[PDB]
């Protein structure tokens, strides 16, 4: 069960990068409208 | 209060009694996000008005 | 269509609220009337059944013939 | 324990899908930071780097040039993109004032094929030599020494041959189909005279493979007496402008003017002189023998019996063209629905003529 | 004989959009558009065809026996 946990940690932080990227975009698009 | 003219320019309010309507034929505005009825005072009174053209929920005043 | 007041730039579309719908337009779902209320028009009523009512019933019978039913 | 690898693969699918969605959102936000400009039309050319234009947001202005300005494709009248800040021309656009796709009918190539215009082949071959040949290979008349004809008049019974011959010319040649009815020019309303012909000449100037067609010329015509105007205000301005377009300094070499009416007597004799209308083609009325090929187009296209007789229904038909028999074939299948048949009874089309005779002659 | 459709575009665009909407479904019996007026002073070849308003139906004054049902 220690195999998939290596690639799961990568996809977990890659989701946070896309989350923090859109988080500033969600507040920016509402200010641009 | 008697109102023979009403206008507003670049006002951000809130959907509910937002108004922001320019009664002049130039730069016409509307109101979205549901329906509200406020026959007495919509938001501020005063520069809230209708005059010629019907716009959305502004009819009660 | 939401646009800027100063620069007049298109930003985002808006939902339909005031469409200038031209009110006082009569909308009635399946009214109640019969052709026997107004008589003497059976000559014209037959023309209304032949060119309107009957092709309105089933459009598959006229489609198998390759023709097009009149719309009015 | 190995079944959890599917959740790892489905997790990566959500990362790749959302990443493409977040990238499109950022590009849409960056598009909001762009700055648009105004739009106008050049009223007069003052110089190479200076043009007199007319803004859509205000009165006439005089602007400059910005970048990517082609002096060959940009001249007086060409629609431009006006700068609100420095008053310059940002881009180049074709000339449009009144909508050309609404008041004027424009379609790619043609619609009606050569099957519906059949029987005119003797006049069709002569029509292709004076229209199709000069638009494709102008060298045909250059070696002969004859000038190509500008206008060609197709006249006949109303609704008979006017629509069929109009869309057939654009289909065989390949040029676009321009339909400009004469009923959209002359009015009791003030104006609406020159602006239609000038912009129609501008549309055919931008797109070379085009052919202009008209209809109902008899309403805008008439010779009066001295070619003056009494209640003719919109009639005379139209008749004179049509002559100045072909014989003017700039004609349409890639576009031929076509007019549709009843009789040539309803047209201004000024337009009948050589240099404007060089060709007159008469559309006859198909008789019982002539209409035999008409019922083989629309009526024979739909589902019919193998024993169907074209000679039985033609005896009751009087002056029915390809468009007029559309109601005959429509009413023919109306009597066959009661017997539950997928074909058309030859006796039902004979009874369908009496139903069409209530409207058509 | 007037071109005033170009003068007032409310009348022209209503007719232009009418030609596009009647051609939306040519095989469907669920699209039907009719009209009624006092008389027809103008004939439009574009409106006369299969699938549009074609057949002229005249409505004269009611007959003798027809008025007995209305008064009833």
């Amino acid at each position: 069960i220690r195999i998939f946990r290596s690639e799961l940690q990568r996809l977990s932080h890659e989701n946070n990068v896309m989350l923090e990227k859109i988080k500033d975009n969600k507040e920016k698009i509402k200010n641009n409208r | 209060h008697p109102l023979q003219v009403a206008r507003c320019t670049k006002i951000i309010k809130g959907e509910d009694a937002k108004y922001v309507i320019n009664l002049k034929q130039i730069a016409k505005f509307v109101v979205g996000l549901g329906e509200r009825v406020s026959p007495t005072d919509i938001e501020e009174g005063m520069r809230v008005g209708v005059d010629r053209s019907k716009y959305n929920i502004e009819l009660p005043l | 269509v939401g646009v800027n007041k100063d620069s007049y730039l298109i930003l985002d579309t808006l939902p339909s609220e005031f469409d200038s719908r031209v009110k006082a337009m009569e909308v009635d779902e399946k009214p109640t009337e019969t052709y026997s209320d107004v008589g003497g028009l059976d000559k014209q009523i037959e023309e209304l059944v032949e060119a309107i009512v009957l092709p309105m019933k089933r459009a598959d019978k006229f489609k198998d013939m390759g023709i097009r039913a009149p719309k009015g | 324990h190995r079944r959890y690898d599917d959740q790892l693969k489905q997790r990566r699918q959500n990362i790749r899908d959302l990443e493409k969605l977040y990238d499109k959102t950022e590009n849409d936000i960056k598009a909001l930071q762009s700055i648009g400009q105004l739009i106008g039309e050049v009223m007069k050319e003052l110089s190479e780097e200076k043009y007199i234009v007319k803004a859509s947001s205000g009165p006439r202005y005089i602007v400059g040039v910005r970048n990517s300005v082609d002096r060959s494709k940009l001249k007086k009248g060409v629609r431009v993109t006006l700068d609100i800040t420095t008053l310059t021309i940002m881009r180049i656009l074709p000339r449009e004032t009144d909508p050309l796709v609404y008041n004027m009918t424009s379609f790619e190539q043609g619609e009606i094929t050569f099957d519906g215009i059949g029987g005119l082949t003797e006049q069709i071959r002569e029509l292709r030599e004076v229209i199709e040949l000069p638009l494709k290979n102008p060298e045909i008349f250059q070696r002969v020494g004859i000038k190509p004809p500008k206008g060609v008049l197709l006249y006949g019974p109303p609704g008979t041959g006017k629509t069929l011959l109009a869309k057939a010319v654009a289909a065989t040649i390949g040029a676009n189909f321009i339909f400009s009815p004469a009923s959209g020019i002359v009015d009791k309303y003030i104006g609406e005279s020159a602006r239609i012909i000038r912009e129609m000449f501008a549309y055919a100037k931008e797109h070379e493979p085009c052919i202009i067609f008209m209809d109902e010329v008899d309403a805008i015509g008439g010779r009066r007496f001295s070619e003056g105007t009494s209640a003719d205000r919109e009639i005379q301005r139209t008749l004179m402008e049509l002559l100045t377009q072909m014989d003017g300094f700039d004609n349409l070499g890639q576009t031929k003017i076509i007019m549709a009416t009843n009789r040539p007597d309803t047209l201004d004799p000024a337009l009948l002189r050589p240099g404007r209308l060089d060709r007159k083609v008469e559309i006859p009325l198909p008789n019982e023998a002539g209409r035999l090929e008409i019922f083989k187009i629309h009526t024979a296209k739909v589902k019919k019996t193998g024993e169907f007789d074209f000679e039985a229904a033609v005896k009751m038909s009087d002056g029915f063209n390809g468009a007029d028999i559309r109601n005959c074939a429509t009413e023919a299948g109306f009597f066959a629905i009661r017997d539950d048949r997928d074909h058309i009874n030859p006796d039902d089309l004979m009874k369908a003529v009496r139903k069409v005779a209530e409207v058509k002659k | 004989f007037d071109s005033e459709k170009s003068g007032d575009r409310e009348v022209q665009r209503t007719m232009l959009e009418l030609l596009n909407q009647l051609d939306g479904f040519s095989s469907d019996d669920r699209v039907k558009v009719l009209a009624a007026t006092n008389r027809v002073d103008v004939l439009d070849p574009a409106l006369l065809r299969s699938g549009r308003l074609d057949r002229k139906i005249e409505f004269p004054l009611p007959s003798e026996d027809s008025r007995a049902q209305i008064l009833q």
